[PDB]
């Protein structure tokens, strides 16, 4: 029973609206999040799932729990239209974690990127430096639309995971319609 | 709304002790907690409160996180033992207002419909009372500010106790008419003469500094129209409030006669009973 | 192995926190759990007080919820930092400060989770800052009777101990029972603050505004002055009467500094006329 | 209504049973025909 605790991060804006992955983006998203809520349950049943909007307003929507009825609600009337806001959200989370009494459970962010995120790609990198010190695993699949090749998210992971890390998989989003058990694979073969 | 703050007194303690209960770090700067009050009327009463966990984050002020299982815990558990508790606002130290305030108390309007923001201070200076009290409220300017989204200022009292004092003022207290006229005017000279000319040296400073940092020094109607609503009496030449002559002068010498011919009768009275207790009862050679 | 006049320190908010719990429930004898300080035999310190939710079995051992305790405990650890339970606190409103037989019994089984096990007895007697009507105390156990129960290796404690003295209730159920001093733990920066929040606050501290004036007084001025005219005859008396044996002559009414204090603090308002204001 | 404990007024509530008072209160009742028994020649006329 491996204890680990996740601060996902999950995204609502206009973008998440679009529905090519599945019938809606955001129903793919809440069923990419049940599955890797199903997974930690499945490796421990302490284990916590914890998940925000990193759009427009980077707060918690709820705090990690190791029951997922939380998570379900949560991600039930998300509602999107706010503007993506990653840099403030990711910084948020791997505090958040830290936040967490139970320190000794693994700390792993997911994050779904819907939208191009306008942040200087050296303020990112910058993060993602500082990220590799709290040496907390970021793994982020992009859904529907993300900046073409998400060429400053690949150099964040890169940053994130330099000098043989961990090198957690970054997911960008397939073009067109993207099966979510597709998107699930990736996350399972691994991090 | 929140006509008016009163705070209980054990409240105000309370965000003393937390601070100290977080004393070991010095870094948050703030000491913030969610309060509980009673919305019996217009008046809002600060009752027992608990400290949420929180960070403020010099960063953007966006790195803010508030434990939703401790404040719905701990909320529920406080409830149980009141029914009259009820969340009503939030407290914080960091007595000048982080820009953060404003996204924290976006989620406290969230818990409670009407709550407010008490800004104690745990380090207590001099004049007015510890507690400052702000509601923020989303409205239209109707000169035309922009968004116009900010805290509001609103009145804040003392709230009334039993045996409260016996751990403290026991040691001094100073309870008698002795002292009054005595120092009590000295305070007020003190306050009103320093304190109330540093606000209005602030508007001053404002003419210039304002336009260099301030919002406006032609801003916020009543940085105007309440400074002329002090200003009541002219404030300059012939003023027409003590140069009343026939009026005020007069009035004043009257009661001041009326109020000193007492003190002639009085004299009377302390000088002979002085008399008959010196010269009397102490010359008993016997 | 051997007790002494250990001093138990309250700390306000606990002291403060008990007393408005108590009033609460007067009518139905409330309890709670004392989250004080062991750091040793000779001072124990409460630096907390927590109210248990109002429980039907009463102030008995099954009232105590184990899993409030658990998840309250919890919330401490994560915000400040959590104390062991010293004791049980509780209310008696009928007998001030007084010990019972199913006191004794939830009071065993605190001595067996711990040692010191002190438990308070807050009530609705209550004076606005002179009461003080709590007070501590501690079982003696029965195989601890034939050995002296409290054994003093400081003269002058036993002194300040012996202040307090007995109860006539406590003492006709003292026997099993020892009662132990408790004084207000050390109030600096929280003395400071209510003691800014007191002449400033909790009595009538405006200072801006701090300073009827001239309405009233005219009418009070007159009618103290006539108490005295008529007043004074006694004192005429005084001097008149031969007095060879000494009578009370109803001297010393005074009201000299009524009238002085009066009239010379409405003169002060001269400073508010030409001063304060232009 | 007094206070258990502090025994102070709380609030103004007034509420009697008044059985007695009822008694001497609207207890009696009117009768609505004009003429029970007739006999109205000085009931009608002198006594109204
Ligand atoms: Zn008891």
């Amino acid at each position: 029973m491996v204890l680990e605790s996740t601060m996902v991060c999950v995204d609502n804006s206009e973008y998440m609206r679009n529905g090519d992955f599945l019938p809606t983006r955001l129903q793919a998203q809440q069923d990419a999040v049940n599955i890797v809520c199903h997974s930690k349950t499945r490796s421990n049943p302490e284990n916590n799932v914890g998940l925000i909007t990193l759009a427009n307003d980077c707060e918690v929507l709820t705090t990690l729990t190791p029951d997922t009825g939380r998570i379900l609600s949560k991600l039930h009337t998300v509602q999107p239209k706010g503007k993506i806001t990653f840099c403030t959200g990711i910084r948020v989370a791997h505090l958040a974690l830290k936040h967490r009494q139970g320190k000794n459970h693994k700390m792993r962010i997911i994050a779904f990127v819907g939208s191009p995120v306008e942040d200087n790609e050296k303020d990112l990198v910058k993060l993602a430096k500082r990220l590799k010190k709290e040496k907390v695993n970021v793994d982020i699949i992009n859904f529907g639309e993300e900046e073409v090749n998400t060429e400053k998210l690949t150099a964040f992971v890169n940053t994130l995971n330099g000098k043989d890390g961990t090198g957690s998989h970054l997911v960008t989003v397939p073009p067109g319609p993207s099966l979510a058990d597709a998107l699930i694979s990736s996350p399972i073969l691994a991090g | 709304a929140v006509q008016k703050v009163v705070v209980h007194p054990l409240v105000l303690l309370s965000v003393v002790d937390h601070f100290n209960r977080i004393g070991k770090v010095g870094n948050q700067k703030r000491v913030v907690g969610v309060l509980l009050g009673s919305w019996q009327k217009k008046v809002l009463d600060v009752s027992n409160s608990f400290a949420v966990p929180f960070d403020e984050d010099d960063k953007d002020d966006s790195v803010w996180f508030l434990d939703h299982d401790y404040l719905e815990n701990m909320y529920g558990m406080f409830k149980k033992v009141n029914a009259r508790e009820r969340i009503v606002g939030w407290y914080h130290t960091g007595p000048k207002l982080h820009k953060n305030d404003i996204a924290i108390n976006e989620l406290m309007k969230r818990y409670c419909p009407n709550s407010v923001l008490v800004i104690i201070d745990v380090k207590p200076k001099d004049l007015g009372l510890p507690t400052e009290a702000y509601i923020s409220v989303e409205e239209v300017h109707d000169d035309g500010t922009p968004t116009s989204k900010t805290f509001e200022h609103v009145t804040s009292e003392i709230g009334a106790e039993e045996a409260e004092e016996v751990g403290v003022e026991h040691l001094l207290r100073d309870i008698k008419d002795t002292t009054v006229g005595t120092l009590s005017q000295r305070i007020t000279n003190q306050v009103h003469g320093l304190k109330g000319l540093n606000s209005k040296l602030l508007d001053i400073r404002s003419y210039l500094e304002k336009v260099a940092t301030g919002k406006l020094p032609i801003n916020h109607q009543i940085i105007y129209q309440l400074q002329d609503v002090f200003n009541l009496l002219p404030d300059v030449s012939l003023q027409e409030f003590v140069k009343a002559f026939y009026l005020k002068t007069n009035d004043q010498m009257v009661v001041v006669y009326l109020a000193s011919l007492i003190r002639s009768v009085v004299a009377l009275h302390n000088l002979i009973n002085n008399k008959i207790a010196n010269r009397d009862a102490e010359k008993k050679e016997g | 192995a051997v007790d002494t006049a250990e001093q138990v320190y309250i700390s306000s908010l606990a002291l403060l926190k008990m007393l408005k719990h108590g009033r609460a429930g007067v009518p139905m004898e409330v309890m709670g759990l004392m989250l004080g300080e062991f750091v040793d035999d000779y001072t124990v310190r409460v630096i907390d007080v927590f109210a248990m939710p109002q429980s039907g079995t009463g102030v008995s051992v099954e009232a105590v919820d184990p899993v409030f305790q658990a998840k309250m405990l919890d919330m401490l650890k994560q915000t400040g930092r959590p104390e062991m339970v010293v004791g049980w606190y509780h209310s008696h409103p009928g007998f001030g400060c007084w010990l019972s037989g199913v006191d004794i019994n939830t009071q065993q089984s605190f001595e067996a989770l711990s040692e010191r096990a002190v438990a308070v007895v807050v009530d609705p007697i209550q004076s606005v800052k002179g009461k003080v009507v709590i007070d501590a105390f501690r079982l003696i156990n029965a195989n601890m009777m034939v050995l002296g129960h409290e054994p003093r290796q400081t003269t002058s404690n036993l002194g300040h101990l012996n202040k307090p003295s007995i109860q006539a209730l406590i003492h006709g159920l003292n026997r099993h029972y020892y009662s132990i001093t408790i004084n207000y733990r050390k109030n600096e920066l929280e003395q400071k603050m209510l003691l800014n929040l007191h002449k400033k606050s909790w009595m009538e501290g405006l200072t801006l505004q701090d300073y009827v004036v001239k309405e009233m007084l005219e009418l009070a001025k007159n009618y103290n002055k006539a108490v005295e005219e008529e007043d004074k005859m006694t004192p005429e008396q005084l001097a008149i009467k031969n007095v060879g044996k000494q009578d009370p002559k109803r001297h010393l009414e005074e009201h000299v500094d009524v009238l002085m204090t009066s009239n010379i603090v409405q003169c002060l308002a001269a400073m508010l006329d030409t001063v304060v204001f232009k | 209504a007094l206070d258990m404990t502090t025994l102070t007024i709380m609030r103004y509530l007034p509420r009697e049973v008044d059985p007695l008072v009822y008694n001497m209160s609207h207890e009696d009742p009117g009768n609505v025909s004009y003429s029970e028994i007739g006999g109205l020649s000085e009931q009608i006329r002198e006594l109204r």
